[PDB]
């Protein structure tokens, strides 16, 4: 009877956000995904918008995170 | 795989996005580039946390701390606060200044006897004319640490250019108090309890327009400074009237005047978040013949109309005193009781009733000597009184006459009692908590302000 | 003007007889203007018998007459 | 309450048992509350020798809440 907003982040590897929206009894509703800089996310788009409309999907990316080489962008990301 | 559920912290389940907000660089059709200005939610977090493992670490001994707000302490903060106290270092110095205190034996008429105070309070008067003519009495050498006792009568005679010979005007007496509640918030004060005899001071006014004038100025002053959460005043101001009483004259119709006085304000001015008349207080010459008993019949009427009682006893008398006090007049608490450990079973009564006991170290050293730093009168009660479970506190007495400060009174109380430590201090404070002459909600008030206002070290 | 101080035969009356007396003792003191209104006296009224007489209540006078405030009783109506 | 009154304030009592009639007196109830005298109430025996209503339904309420 709740909303059951999904969260997820996403790598350079993509079909994991289809694949984790279809738990095995969870009606989703408004997923989210957080992401960086560089991986593409056409296949989720097209995913979301020929087998689930209603769905609202958002996409979040960090400004300036794309690489991490020191511990100060893992600090920016998790902010 | 399916990890399972989770709960989470109580304040963070809900919380608000407009204290920690995200800043969009830019955006086309549901998809977004952001950043954070700073990094406010990792320090909340990690100070919470933090303040968690700390509470966890301290639970035990908990009902042994004063307050409950020095279980957020760490371990080593917690073994600082065991060590003795030492008068000498600037850092403790400071730590003593910045604690909140709470005030109960106080004297308005010996404020401001010498320097510049007296100058103020003497270019305020209505008639000037009437004034009398200007003289300091000079002070023995090294008067704030004096290497002999004093009598009682020079202890008084010292405070001679202030008081009855000054507070007959108006604008005198206003300015005296205004200095008053300066000084006691300066000093970080936030209660106090201040002794007065307004029928001293009535000439051609009578006493009841004296009490209501010292009663204005506090209520006035109090209004003055809303600081603080709340919108309470910074320091809150009660007052108690004082009996004197003297060797020889005429002395007992004052005191029946002030008890009548008391009673009538007291049931004057009900307000609870008001300056109130709270209590009353037996003064002045002690010895055999003016002993606690002789005033029972006066007190009766005090007794039947509901008000509390304290009595100066053990200054300069034995035991019997104090134990005429406690039984015979029904006092509360007690002032300068010195000779409480000459009898065993009084100490134990006045353990398990529930008894205060005021001590002044300035003046107490000042009129019976005491050694200092460990090098007869004896070793100063203090520590006996807190290891035998008394409810003792520190005060000032006479700020004007003993040249000192509450913060010099408890430096020096650490010095006349080599191994005080800092918790005993907060013991004080919570001691002088329990004693107070208020309501409940006020002590409750009271409690968690001091809690949450203990500097760290 | 004079103020009472009243005695009853059971409940709770003698607070308000201290009360009463302070209040007398605090008002003469206030008002001393010879040609007005002033607080004189203090009275000794109410339910009165065998337990309820004048030498039960000299500790709660002893005050008014330290101040020096005239008094008045009720006495003879319903005793010897 | 007039021998709580001389119980508390003559015989120096630390503990007051059946002071049912405590309230009657305001100021009396008023240093009792604040000098922290103890109250020892037995709600069988008062109910047995005083009598007292039942579930809300003259001796007055019991005077455990006030
Ligand atoms: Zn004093």
């Amino acid at each position: 009877n709740v909303q059951a907003h999904l969260f997820v982040s996403l790598g350079t590897a993509p079909a994991i956000v289809p694949e984790a929206f279809l738990l095995p009894g969870a009606r989703f509703v408004s997923v989210h995904v957080l992401t960086t800089e560089r991986p593409d996310v056409t296949l989720i788009r097209e995913f979301f918008r020929r087998h689930a409309p209603g769905v609202n999907l958002t996409i979040t990316r960090v400004a300036g995170f794309q690489d991490l080489k020191s511990e100060e962008d893992h600090f920016r990301f998790e902010e | 795989i399916r990890l399972g559920p989770e709960r989470g912290w109580p304040q963070l389940r809900r919380i608000a996005p407009e204290q920690f907000p995200l800043q969009v660089v830019e955006e086309k059709g549901d998809e977004r580039r952001v950043q954070a200005e700073d990094r406010a939610f990792g320090t909340f977090l990690q100070d919470l946390l933090q303040r968690a493992s700390r509470i966890a670490g301290a639970w035990e001994m908990l009902p042994e701390l004063p307050f409950a707000d020095l279980a957020t302490w760490s371990e080593g903060e917690l073994a600082w606060l065991r060590e003795p106290l030492d008068p000498r270092a600037p850092a403790d110095q400071r730590w003593v200044a910045g604690l909140p205190k709470i005030e109960l034996h106080c004297h308005l008429g010996g404020f401001a006897t010498h320097g510049e105070l007296l100058r103020r309070v003497r270019n305020a008067a209505e008639n000037p004319g009437k004034l009398p003519p200007l003289e300091e009495p000079r002070l023995p050498e090294g008067w704030p640490l004096p290497a002999q006792p004093i009598p009682l009568a020079e202890y008084m005679k010292l405070g001679n250019a202030n008081g009855t010979a000054l507070l007959r005007d108006p604008g005198c007496l206003r300015e005296q108090c205004r200095l008053l509640y300066r000084h006691l918030v300066d000093q970080g004060v936030c209660y106090a309890e201040v002794r007065c005899s307004p029928a001293n001071y009535a000439e051609v006014r009578s006493p009841w327009d004296v009490l209501a004038d010292i009663r204005a100025a506090f209520q006035e002053c109090m209004e003055g400074a809303r600081t603080a959460p709340g919108g309470l005043p910074a320091c809150h101001v009660n007052l108690i009237l004082i009996a004197t009483r003297r060797a020889s004259g005429d002395y007992r119709a004052a005191i029946a005047r002030h008890l009548a006085l008391a009673v009538t304000a007291a049931e004057h001015w009900r307000d609870e978040n008001a300056c109130r008349v709270v209590g009353v207080d037996l003064a002045g010459y002690e010895d055999e013949k003016t002993r606690a008993h002789y005033f029972r019949e006066e007190f009766t009427a005090v007794h039947r109309c509901g008000l509390a009682v304290t009595v100066h006893a053990g200054e300069n008398d034995d035991a019997e005193g104090i134990w005429r006090a406690v039984f015979d007049l029904n006092a509360r608490r007690l002032g300068h009781a010195l000779s409480l450990g000459q009898s065993r079973e009084l100490l134990r009564s006045v353990a398990d009733r529930g008894i205060g006991v005021e001590l002044c170290p300035y003046a107490n050293l000042q009129i019976k000597g005491f050694r200092l730093d460990g090098s007869a009168p004896g070793p100063y009660p203090l520590l006996d009184y807190l290891r035998e479970g008394v409810r003792v506190t520190v005060n000032t007495d006479n700020i004007g006459i003993s040249a000192a400060s509450l913060t010099d009174n408890l430096l020096l109380a650490a010095r006349l009692c080599p191994g005080l430590t800092r918790l005993d201090l907060l013991h004080l404070q919570r001691h002088a908590l329990e004693t107070a002459f208020c309501t409940a909600t006020q002590r409750l008030t009271l409690l968690r302000r001091i809690s949450s206002g203990i500097p760290r070290p």
